[PDB]
RNA sequence: ACGGGGAAUCAGGGUUCGAUUCCGGAGAGGGAGCCUGAGAAACGGCUACCACAUCCAAGGAAGGCAGCAGGCGCGCAAAUU
RNA sequence: UAAAGUUGCUGCAGUUAAAAAGCUCGUAGUUGGAUCUCUCUCGGCCGAAGCGUUUACUUUGAAAAAAUUAGAGUGUUCAAAGCAGGCCGCCUGGAUACCGCAGCUAGGAAUAAUGGAAUAGGACCGCGGUUCUAUUUUGUUG
RNA sequence: GAAGACGGUCGAACUUGACUAUCUAGAGGAAGUAAAAGUCGUAACAAGGUUUCCGUAGGUGAACCUGCGGAAGGAUCAUUA
């Protein structure tokens, strides 16, 4: 059992404090191989220019090809595969412009069927991908 | 014992010592007044400082210290200095969110006279709080009570 | 080995009154237990007990009425001032209409309504209701 | 960091100037003077906050040039200058006088005096020495050096001096039954007869102090100011006589004045 | 339970209720503290003391007819052990352990009950070191501790 | 990781944040040494070295926006010369 | 951040779901059975210098920057705000609470620790052996 | 009373020695992980066709096999004077 004593606050505060480590958001959250590891570097957002784009075929209870594109980050040439959302966004994206990206919604995990994906595009070209989309807004030339 | 153990020569700085003899008034000695003083807050000075020879100038009754501020206690734990011994003070600090304390405590470095004579290890002692004395001494010991095992 | 005799001596009345019975052994006995049980019985919640003299320590047998919920000890005697009364009785009783907190104070030990009249802190012994 | 500091942030000011916090981003900064700059009300919020002879401080300045004002009979042109508790503020133009003493709120109120008690003050002293040649010299709470006096007089005494001359005309020891006031903690501004002294040496003395109503409180040896002898004080008071009030009979006061005024 | 076993003994002498000399016993106290120090004259420690006055001579308690425990009469008249009887028992029962231990060198067993008394002895002499019957220079030994025997 | 007053959340207990207008500290590109002065190891003072950089008639001279605006750069990220 | 009693002090789990060290000993650490119900003096219906061994605890008092929070008053046209305002020159506010821990202070003496005669260097009650008496020397040095 | 000089002291100071790291012109070796029920088998799940598993050691294309000791989470709570 647990100690109950009045001059136990010493124990108690310190097998707290070791037994915290083994919770996994708290290491993840307080030793920096996550976050040195992290592509964002602790952003939420992040710029990056198209090298390719990629086809990534969904897990296996699916059938699909997601469209995504290979991306490389410019705070610190990372390469990132990131999800181009819509059907036809692809089309928005020409390669070797810069697009921004965001998370994919599940901090650093994988998102459905897409498998080892987890960022998506949010602009292309300095133009959200939903403007494009809904035709509010047209590619700069 | 000698007094004179140093390369300088040791004497309290009120007293003049070699004022004028009379041949009548030479009994075998000189004879040398002592200097002391009467700290304040209730504390006696003890009968070696009054009757004494020793010569320390940190001394709280025969020296050049005042005793103001904090007056603290402690037990004996080293006595392996010149004239300096360290104390252990024990305390509980509180931690609020289990609702419970841990024992802690620190070392003080403290000025002891040779006016107390008969300190162990154990001993609690009071010591008065003066200007800083050495790098880490700040406290003077200004009373001494023995430990209840002493025989 | 046994510390906390009160503990045990609570934990005995509530095994005893879970059971049904109508009369408990307490042993050893103490100071501390014998003011818990009168402050107890009190508030009429287990009526009389003799004390019997053995030459080491004393026993009780405590005649038990059906009126007893749960006894508790509170280990370690936290030390409760009258602000935190109020949580304390909010987290141990099952209601602000009935139960009791017992502390020790300086004026003895009472139930925390009779602290709160004696405007006392203290230190919480248990509980029953 | 490097030498003195000139400015005081308006919410870092003493809260007893009932300063705004709207009102600009800094407070007049006490200049240097008799009084501390924490128990002190600067001339211009005298003149301005309180009396409202002005709107702006440059109006509180253009009021001062004209040596319109005096502060213990010397006329003062500094706007910031400390007044503090006991001093007679004298505007002749306008022909009123004022003595800045405390409320029960712990506030310098607005206390007309009469031209005859503005011809004196009270002050404690706060040492008293003997230097240069043996001559004893007092040191009153308004740094006022004051030379030969009575060897009666003691520190934490009380000494009324003579505006015109700065010379002590009379003086009231510190003793158990004497009226006094408090001027500085939790009772600040408030007024009783001192019923007891308790010392400790080496340390802070306590001073215990019954209210005329009753009441008793405590405070500090430094935060009492002898008043008057016995239970009469030398003073005129506010229109509270030091009888600090509770909240709940405060608020049946104020709710009772407003039936009967309107 | 036991210190250094697994048992959890309840066998103990039951004392009666009355703290009363018995009516049989006619032995007044100067008579039992007499033979009491005749007992340790002859060498007998206060429990072989108390069992021989309890067994031959009606003496149930001898607290209960001198006012005083037989350790404490031998402590006042002079004639108590310089070491208590209970450490100087554990001892020499460490010092036949270790003796048949450097004949016996292949017993495992033997090791682990020399340590345990051991363990003993050090709890009792720091108990005996804190309520000041030991000298607090006393320590145990393994080279000494047949002298002391 | 400037500290605190404090902020978000919170049944009770707690968890996290506090660069940020108030108080205290530190620094003025990095180090170091000084003059003056009551007060500075001051940088909208000086003297060097280190890094960067301006004008030159190539002999020399002159620098310090983590002040207010405003640029560049950096970036997901922040306004008027 | 709450949800998360999925960090559990309150308040979690550890036969089989993740988990008790192979087994004892052992120092620090943590925890530890019953028991014990206010005195010499001073200005004659007071006042006290205290050492009653202290500590923890609890209660009180003092002291403790505003701003923020809580909160009193006040129709910013309501409100977030602000510290203003109100009446036919006058009247009134600019409250109050909290401010942890450590330190200071005065009560209580249950609980917890500690201590007081045991080897008698033991408590109270009146004197010897080594010395000078803080000027008891007041018509003068003494 | 200026320049200057000796001597001290503080003491910055375009590279070497303890460079802990990272990023890489850089192939190799060993893994892991994800794909794919492609290939060779069938180790385990039924007594899974040699009961399974543990520690240890050796051997093997590979699952794995075997030796010694242990466990039932066994396929026996039982087997008889």
């Amino acid at each position: 059992g647990k100690c109950r004593g009045l001059r136990t606050a010493r124990k108690l505060r310190s097998h707290r404090r070791d037994q915290k480590w083994h919770d996994k958001q708290y290491k993840k959250a307080h030793l920096g191989t996550a976050l040195k590891a992290n592509p964002f570097g602790g952003a939420s957002h992040a710029k990056g220019i198209v090298l390719e784009k990629v086809g990534v075929e969904a897990k296996q209870p699916n059938s699909a090809i997601r469209k995504c594109v290979r991306v490389q980050l410019i705070k610190n040439g990372k390469k990132i595969t990131a999800f181009v959302p819509n059907d036809g966004c692809l089309n928005f994206i020409e390669e070797n412009d810069e697009v921004l990206v965001a998370g994919f919604g599940r901090k650093g995990h994988a998102v459905g069927d897409i498998p080892g994906v987890r960022f998506k595009v949010v602009k292309v070209a300095n133009v959200s991908l939903l403007a494009l989309y809904k035709g509010k807004k047209e590619r700069p030339r | 014992a000698d007094i004179q153990t140093e390369r300088a020569y040791q004497k309290q700085p009120t007293i003049f010592q070699n004022k004028k003899r009379v041949l009548l008034g030479e009994t075998g000695k000189e004879k040398l007044p002592r200097y002391y003083k009467n700290i304040g807050l209730g504390f006696k000075t003890p009968k070696e400082a009054i009757e004494g020879t020793y010569i320390d100038k940190k001394c709280p009754f025969t020296g050049n210290v005042s005793i103001r501020g904090r007056i603290l206690s402690g037990v004996v734990t080293k006595m392996k200095m010149q004239r300096t011994i360290v104390i252990r003070r024990d305390y509980l600090h509180y931690i609020r969110k289990y609702n419970r304390f841990e024992k802690r405590h620190k070392n003080m470095s403290v000025h002891l006279s040779p006016c107390f004579r008969d300190v162990q290890i154990g001993d609690i002692v009071t010591v008065g709080e003066c200007r800083p004395l050495s790098k880490t001494v700040r406290f003077n010991v200004l009373k001494v009570t023995k430990a209840a095992g002493t025989k | 080995v046994r510390m906390n005799v009160l503990a045990d001596a609570l934990k005995s009345i509530n095994n005893a009154e879970k059971r049904g019975k109508r009369q408990v052994l307490i042993r050893p006995c103490s100071k501390v237990i014998v003011r818990f049980l009168t402050v107890m019985m009190k508030h009429g919640y287990i009526g009389e007990f003799e004390i019997i003299d053995d030459h080491r320590a004393g026993k009780i047998v405590v005649n038990l009425t059906g009126r007893l919920n749960k006894c508790g000890v509170i280990s370690p005697r936290f030390d409760v001032q009258l602000k935190d009364l109020e949580k304390w009785q909010n987290n141990l009783l099952p209601s602000r209409q009935f139960g009791f907190i017992v502390l020790t104070t300086s004026a003895g030990i009472m139930d925390h309504e009779e602290a709160r009249r004696k405007h006392t802190g203290g230190k919480i012994l248990g509980f029953f209701f | 960091a490097r030498g003195p500091k000139k400015h005081l942030k308006r919410v870092a000011a003493p809260k007893h100037w009932m300063l705004d916090k709207l009102t600009g981003v800094f407070a007049p900064r006490p200049s240097t003077g008799p009084h501390k700059l924490r128990e002190c009300l600067p001339l211009i919020i005298f003149l301005r906050n309180r009396l409202k002879y002005a709107l702006t401080g440059d109006e509180v300045k253009k009021i001062c040039m004209q040596r319109f004002i005096k502060i213990d009979g010397k006329v003062r042109t500094d706007i910031t200058y400390p007044a503090g508790f006991m001093d007679v503020i004298s505007i002749d133009k306008t022909g009123e006088n004022f003595r800045l003493i405390y409320d029960t709120k712990g506030r310098f109120a607005v206390h007309r005096i009469t031209p005859e008690e503005a011809k004196y003050k009270l002050c404690k002293v706060r040492k008293i020495f003997v230097g240069t040649k043996g001559i004893p010299h007092l040191v009153t709470h308004d740094a006022r050096t004051i030379r030969y006096p009575d060897p009666l007089i003691k520190v934490n005494d009380t000494i009324q001096i003579d505006l015109e001359t700065g010379k002590i005309t009379d003086f009231i020891k510190f003793d158990t039954g004497n009226l006094c006031m408090v001027t500085g903690g939790a009772n600040l501004g408030r007024i009783g007869v001192i019923t007891n002294r308790e010392r400790h040496p080496g340390s802070f003395d306590v001073v215990h102090v019954k209210d005329a109503n009753g009441n008793s409180f405590a405070t500090r040896l430094s935060n009492i100011f002898v008043i008057g002898k016995g239970n009469k004080p030398w003073i005129s008071l506010p229109r509270g006589k030091g009888i600090r009030l509770t909240i709940a009979e405060e608020r049946d006061k104020r709710l009772a004045a407003k039936q009967s005024s309107g | 339970g036991r210190m250094h076993a697994p048992g959890k003994g309840l066998s103990q002498s039951a004392l009666p209720y009355r703290r009363s000399v018995p009516t049989w016993l006619k032995l007044t106290s100067d008579d039992v503290k007499e033979q009491i120090y005749k007992l340790a004259k002859k060498g007998l420690t206060p429990s072989q003391i108390g069992v021989i006055l309890r067994d031959s001579h009606g003496v149930a308690q001898v607290r209960f007819v001198t006012g005083n425990k037989i350790l404490r009469i031998l402590k006042s008249k002079g004639l108590a052990p310089d070491l208590p009887e209970d450490l100087y028992h554990l001892i020499k029962k460490a010092v036949a352990v270790r003796k048949h231990l450097e004949r016996n060198r292949k017993d495992k067993d033997a090791k682990f009950r020399l340590i345990l008394i051991e363990s003993r002895i050090h709890r009792l002499a720091r108990y005996y070191k804190t309520k000041r019957v030991l000298p607090p220079n006393w320590k145990y030994e393994s080279s000494t501790a047949s002298a002391l025997v």
